[PDB]
């Protein structure tokens, strides 16, 4: 038995409605009535809901909890900045099933437009390679939502040697930007004469490349 | 306001031990059972001990050989955990929670799921030697030159501890420089970067140079840029 | 020779029997939607209803059960569940924080949590039984 999943991945402008939902099974779901978790950036995790649909002694009933057979669910209305969070539908344990606490789910109040990313790529010069220190790089900027995700390949082979993957930065325009660095010997440049990367973002996925001959 | 409050946390040393503790307020917590949980960077949550310390052997998990356990006093409305014979890995963040919501049995083992949480604190194995960084800059490719923008930056990797200051152009460039609060990584060490923005026409044309200080050594570190 | 570990197991068995009789009331009370009492408003444990009725010959007076109960620091000629749980000497250690009557008050419904708490001191008894029976099965 392995039955829960955490898929809904939503984002919506301030004040909107959203539906949020997770799978399960009748050995389990029939035994509970709703409780889930919310977490603001820079905080410890917090209470959502109880008594089938009631919200805390501190927030209104903007949320309805719900369930049906092989599934568990929730919906929200009048969404707010304190709802900017990762959300977990959990059951306080790991146990035997594949999901029992689970990854959570990023959800965002879109106080900005869903602007698509800029991308630009950095092979260094051969004049930087002559020091052996040189490193292959990709840059991404000017986006929402924040969950941009990337995977390098030595030509075709997905990598882990020489890898660094920095924190994103909030830009001075207060969109996000993010970048990756691959520090390598000249023999790893001259053997894998290009590198290719997956570059994923919402409705916007691409795969892109670098070669030292572009910037020598 | 109704809440819990913690005590004990901060810094620890190898082979020694230290205590964390949690206290209730605004409600008469009185007798309700309590469970312990850990957090780390970039993840949700995990078990540390169930109910009482009974799900809390001096050897972790159902077994992993680490000496951690608990004590309880709801009469004081406050409860406790101790940490001993440390790995580096015991460096993390920690929280506690109470039982409440349960009726008609329904779960038919333990309870219908637990119900309220503390605020928590950092713990760190504070023995590590100071170590200065390695530093590497950017020199923009011609793919950037539509819209004429020299956005360029640098990477600072595998150093301890924080903090750092960054500047450019013999330190004579300071405005529009971005800042990156550092984060720890699986080498055991800090990491950060920076980016700054000018017209593309000036690239390689002026004294352009990365200029950094690692404040725990106060060491200045620098790297040049060329056309 | 080395029999004392078996006598410790006779004690663990009597200890677990007393817990098992108490749990046998608990599960019935819960199934009947009733509360339970640990105090002087409830039953006394030093009673032949732990097996039967009257003195069924001296076998009950001779039992590790009756011996242990009548040995307790909290025993007085009488002993409630509260006095037994907070009692000594015994192989399980003592249990703190006891109340009096556990009510079947719907929501937060606490009678199962008392059952769980008695189960919590029962876990060390299963653990000690498992190891001691393992060592005995190496005899």
């Amino acid at each position: 038995q392995s039955v829960l999943t955490q898929p809904p991945s939503a984002s919506g402008a301030p004040g909107q409605r959203v539906t949020i939902s997770c799978s399960g099974s009748n050995s389990n779901i029939g035994t509970y009535f709703v409780y889930w978790y919310q977490q603001l950036p820079g905080t410890a995790p917090k209470v959502l809901i109880y008594r089938n649909d009631q919200r805390p002694s501190g927030v209104p009933d903007r949320i309805s909890g719900s369930k049906s057979g092989t599934s568990a669910s929730l919906a929200i209305s009048g969404l707010r900045s304190e709802d900017e969070a990762d959300y977990y539908c959990a059951s306080w344990d790991a146990s035997l099933r594949g999901y029992v606490f689970g990854p959570g789910t990023k959800v965002t109040v879109l106080g900005q437009p869903k602007a698509a990313p800029s991308v630009t790529l950095f092979p260094p010069s051969s004049e930087e390679l002559q020091a052996n220190k040189a490193t292959l790089v990709c840059l991404i900027s000017d986006f929402y939502p924040g969950a941009v995700t990337v995977a390098w390949k030595a030509d075709s082979s997905p990598v882990k040697a020489g890898v660094e993957t920095t924190t994103p930065s909030k830009q001075s325009n207060n969109k996000y930007a993010a970048s990756s660095y691959l520090s390598l010997t000249p023999e790893q440049w001259k053997s894998h004469r290009s590198y290719s990367c997956q570059v994923t973002h919402e409705g916007s996925t691409v795969e892109k490349t670098v070669a030292p001959t572009e910037c020598s | 306001e109704v809440q819990l409050l913690e005590s004990g946390g901060g810094l620890v040393q190898p082979g020694g031990s230290l205590r964390l503790s949690c206290a209730a307020s605004g409600f008469s917590f009185s007798s309700y059972a309590m469970s312990w949980v850990r957090q780390a960077p970039g993840k949700g949550l995990e078990w540390v001990s169930a109910i009482s310390g009974s799900g809390g052997i001096t050897y972790y998990g159902d077994s992993a050989k680490g000496r951690f356990t608990i004590s309880r006093d709801n009469s004081k409305n406050t409860l406790y955990l101790e940490m001993s014979s440390l790995r580096a890995d015991d460096t993390a963040v920690y929280y506690c929670a109470q039982e409440r919501y349960c009726d008609s049995g329904s779960c038919y083992e333990r309870d219908p799921v637990f119900e309220y949480w503390g605020q928590g604190t950092r713990v760190t194995v504070s023995s590590a030697s100071t170590k200065g960084p390695s530093v590497f800059p950017l020199a923009p490719s011609s793919k950037s030159t539509s819209g004429g923008t020299a956005a360029l930056g640098c990477l600072v990797k595998d150093y301890f501890p924080e903090p750092v200051t960054v500047s450019w152009n013999s330190g004579a460039l300071t405005s529009g420089v971005h800042t990156f609060p550092a984060v720890l990584q699986s080498s055991g060490l800090y990491s950060l970067s920076s980016v700054v923005t000018v017209p593309s026409s000036s690239l390689g044309t002026q004294t352009y140079i990365c200029n950094v200080n690692h404040k725990p050594s106060n060491t200045k570190v620098d790297k040049r840029v060329e056309p | 020779k080395r029999k004392a570990l078996l006598d410790e197991l006779k004690a663990l068995t009597a200890e677990l029997k007393v817990y098992s009789v108490i749990q046998s009331q608990i599960n019935a009370a819960l199934s009947a939607k009733q509360g339970i009492r640990i105090d002087a408003g409830g039953i006394d444990l030093v009673d032949p209803t732990l097996y039967g009725y009257a003195v069924g010959d001296p076998r009950w007076k001779d039992s590790p059960e009756y011996a242990l109960l009548s040995n307790l620091d909290t025993f007085s000629g009488k002993l409630s569940i509260k006095d037994f749980l907070s009692g000594s000497p015994k192989q399980s250690g003592e249990l703190k924080g006891l109340k009096d009557e556990y009510p079947f008050e719907k929501d937060n419904n606490p009678v199962g949590n008392f059952a769980t708490t008695v189960s919590d001191r029962s876990r060390p008894l299963n653990d000690k039984v498992n190891e001691k029976t393992t060592l005995l099965n190496d005899t």
